[PDB]
């Protein structure tokens, strides 16, 4: 959260940052898990 | 993996690559940087 621009960041669910292939992410949890039909895939 | 044919295309044709995992670090330390 040190160097923002815009408005502040939303966050209440405290769970460190994971670093993903895509990049890095927050809110979420490592799982090893295997889904063919994601609704919403990331 | 890729294959040797896709291999052979892939570096054969002019690709710039936008940086799926580090690419924008490979431009703050180090066109698909602008
Ligand atoms: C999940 O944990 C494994 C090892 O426990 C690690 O290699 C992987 O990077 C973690 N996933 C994320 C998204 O950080």
């Amino acid at each position: 959260s040190s160097t923002m621009s815009q408005y502040s960041r939303s966050t209440r669910s405290m769970y460190g940052p994971l670093q993903t292939p895509v990049g890095c992410v927050l809110g979420l949890v490592n799982s090893s898990l295997f889904v063919e039909d994601c609704k919403l895939p990331l | 993996a890729r294959s040797a044919i896709e291999d052979l295309l892939f570096d054969k044709v002019t690709i710039a690559d936008p940086g799926y995992m580090q690419g924008y670090d490979d431009c703050m330390q180090q066109l698909i940087c602008a």
